[PDB]
């Protein structure tokens, strides 16, 4: 294309400049003008860009004749030889490239299914306003393009969001992301399928590729059955200790309910209790002005003082509520016999453990 | 006559310290109140060295400065210091040292710094290459995040496509302003033209509209060849940089907004399935 | 899967494969590189997945040679007569 324009615009140039330096043939050559190479070709760039300024002009009719035919023909090769091969020229790919490694950013990968209503959420309660020193940068990745929602979704998450298209099972897609240097990576999955054996395979599919690249990652997945997450212990790279962790919809989703039928409103305190809430303060004496006072409780994970050491779990209990006005839920019991097994509201006989 | 003792300077400049390195490293990025504050500190003042090469246009291209003079004169030579002191530390700071051997934002400064500290021992100011000074402001669209006013990312490339135009359109202007006021090499500058900023701005906006008047043009065939190279260049990058990202600004909604309650209009809302047939 | 009297680790299996970027998972054992050689990689050469792309390869072979296929359709199927 540049050759055949730079031929062409040359050839015109060189055909205008030795008509405009020779005069005309009726008028027996009286009609001349002078004009350099250079200058011509300044004539016929400033008029194929259609700028025309006029400080050099033909002046001969036989050379305002061929300015006539020369800019149809210019159009002509304009219209109908580049127009279309300039958009094949015009193809710039939506969502490429690679993450730019920003030191103190341990990005997070996200990968499986990703929606609007699935990530929503997950965004909402993941960047949210109370949250103590979110320095990471969440890094999608995958193979179909978002809709126009998503684009404005991740236009609101200007700064925390980078999105990118392609799978988790091409080993070059991870090395773009760079999975290899990670805090952990979470594999979502859908609420629905038409069967649930897809997904749960799909996503064990891509635990085992993205341990198969880097197997000293924390990868917090999702299963959509029970009998299907056995299934990841058969990875001898995937160890739970380490804290790679499955969260199954099925055995919580649905096993809140059941523990909601003994008490009734159980699901309302242990999702309350991990999802990072906003207090707004309600001076109001409603309902609400009451059920606002426990909202701002979390949950947290502590080793216990030296002082603790050897006394019953009531008594610590009873210490750590009038002392210091915390709730001890449960402990953790490590004997070499068994893995160590959390206990919940252990009883007296049970005595404290040394760390 | 001197130009080429400023050019050819020019040209010729163009041709424990791994902790020292990194005390300004996170002044680098965007993570301290402090970082911020140079590179604000380093685009208000380019914006204030610009305006005196406006001023300095209607002087005449060489001439004599001593230190005891205009004040605007004196001011310029400390920004041009603070200037040598800013980009002189991301010598060994940067990462690549290969790279800023050709950096964009190098380049602009290898061909203003020099020329100045050249021309304190010889006291005199020519009217150099200072106009590309107006080249930093494409980091325009970095501090103007930082005073939390540009959020929404399509604002931030709007401001960036204005930023560029501009300052491309500024830069080129001062390029052939330059080149028009002096006359030609070959013809031993006996073919200047006298023009002054702001025509010259007028010129290369009638140009890039390609509306063409030709109440001004260019004169020196030096000029000439410079407007032949830089409409292709405007195309090029009309043709590859923009005409996409125009499009993405041209996503108009169909059906939104709200009703307009007029009075003594008791609007019916009919919804569900909704057909033709129905 | 375990037993008594051993690991199952070492029962011989074959997986019939349908992607060669999807051979590297069936070895436990670390490999050097992700972008490994089908031929370089390690459950190939060990012969415990066939993947049924390497067939494909066959169509070259048999193109320069008029009988690649009758060798090897005698040699595997055990007597492919007409």
């Amino acid at each position: 294309l540049l050759s055949i324009f730079i031929s062409t615009w040359l050839t015109a140039a060189g055909f205008i400049h030795l008509v405009e330096n020779s005069g005309d043939p009726w008028e027996n050559f009286q009609n001349n003008q002078a004009l350099t190479y250079w200058e011509c070709v300044y004539l016929l760039m400033v008029t194929m860009s259609t700028v025309g300024y006029g400080d050099v002009y033909a002046k001969t009719t036989l050379g305002r004749l061929f300015m006539v035919f020369f800019i149809l023909g210019g159009l002509a090769m304009f219209a109908s030889y580049v127009p279309e091969i300039i958009e094949l020229i015009g193809n710039r790919k939506k969502y490429g490239g690679s993450y730019s490694a920003v030191s103190g950013r341990k990005h997070i990968v996200v990968c499986g299914h990703i929606t609007l209503e699935s990530v929503s959420n997950f965004l909402k309660d993941f960047l949210h306003k109370d949250r103590d020193d979110v320095n990471v940068e969440i890094v999608f990745l995958h193979n179909i393009s978002p809709n126009l929602e998503l684009e404005a979704l991740f236009k609101r998450h200007f700064t925390q969001v980078e999105f990118y298209q392609g799978s988790v099972l091409n080993p070059h897609d991870l090395a773009r992301v760079k999975i290899e240097s990670a805090d952990a990576c979470l594999i979502l999955a859908n609420k629905y399928c038409a069967d649930p054996d897809a997904e749960d395979a799909s996503n064990i599919m891509r635990v085992i590729s993205i341990k198969n690249y880097h197997p000293k990652i924390r990868i917090i997945t999702q299963m959509l059955q029970y009998h299907n997450k056995a299934h990841l212990l058969n990875i001898p790279s995937w160890n739970w200790k380490e804290g790679d962790d499955a969260i199954c919809l099925a055995e919580l989703k649905l096993g809140f309910i059941a523990q909601s039928c003994l008490a009734q409103g159980l699901s309302t305190m242990l999702a309350n209790l991990f999802s990072m809430r906003s207090f707004i303060k309600i001076e109001e004496d409603t309902w609400q002005k009451y059920y606002l006072e426990g909202v701002s409780n979390e949950m947290y994970t502590e080793y216990l003082s030296s002082a603790f050491v050897g006394l019953s779990f009531p008594t610590v209990c009873e210490l750590c509520f009038v002392k210091l006005k915390l709730l001890m839920i449960a402990i953790e019991y490590k004997s070499a016999n068994r893995e160590s097994r959390i206990l919940i509201n252990p009883g007296n006989h049970l005595k404290i453990q040394e760390g | 006559r001197m130009w080429w003792a400023f050019l050819a300077s020019s040209m010729v400049t163009f041709f424990w310290m791994t902790s020292v390195k990194d005390w300004a490293g996170v002044m680098i990025s965007a993570q301290t109140l402090t970082g911020r504050v140079l590179v604000v500190l380093v685009f208000a003042l380019s914006i204030g060295a610009l305006v005196i090469y406006f001023i300095d246009s209607s002087n005449p291209i060489e001439s004599c400065q001593n230190f005891y003079k205009d004040f605007t004169l004196q001011i310029d030579m400390a920004f041009n210091v603070f200037f040598l002191l800013y980009f002189g530390l991301r010598f060994i700071a940067a990462n690549d040292k290969l790279w800023f051997w050709l950096e964009v934002n190098s380049v602009v400064d290898f061909f203003t710094v020099p020329p100045v500290f050249v021309s304190v021992y010889l006291n005199r100011s020519w009217l150099g290459l200072r106009f590309l000074r107006a080249l930093r402001l494409i980091q325009f669209s970095e501090i103007l995040q930082f005073l939390n006013i540009l959020k929404t990312s399509n604002s931030i490339k709007l401001v960036n496509l204005l930023s560029i135009f501009i300052s491309t359109w500024l830069t080129a202007a001062g390029f052939i302003h330059l080149v028009e006021n002096s006359g030609d090499p070959w013809e031993n500058f006996q073919n200047n033209q006298a023009l002054t900023y702001w025509e010259c701005v007028y010129l290369l906006m009638v140009t890039m509209s390609t509306v063409g008047y030709g109440d001004v043009y260019a004169k020196t065939t030096l000029g000439r060849l410079f407007m032949v190279f830089f409409i292709l260049g405007g195309l090029a990058m009309f043709a590859s940089y923009v005409p996409e990202i125009i499009e993405l600004i041209g996503n108009r909604k169909k059906y939104g907004g709200s009703y307009s309650a007029v009075s003594g209009r008791k609007h019916i809302v009919v919804c569900g399935h909704i057909t033709l047939e129905s | 899967m375990q037993f008594d009297d051993t690991t199952g680790v070492n029962i011989p299996i074959i997986t019939e494969l349908v992607n060669d970027t999807n051979v590297q998972f069936l070895d436990q054992d670390d490999d050097d590189d992700p972008d490994t050689e089908l031929y370089l990689t390690q459950p190939f050469a060990c012969g415990t997945a066939f993947a049924v792309s390497v067939l494909d390869s066959l169509m070259s072979a048999t193109y320069f040679n008029d009988n690649i296929l009758t060798l090897i359709r005698t040699l595997v199927t055990g007597g492919a007569t007409p």
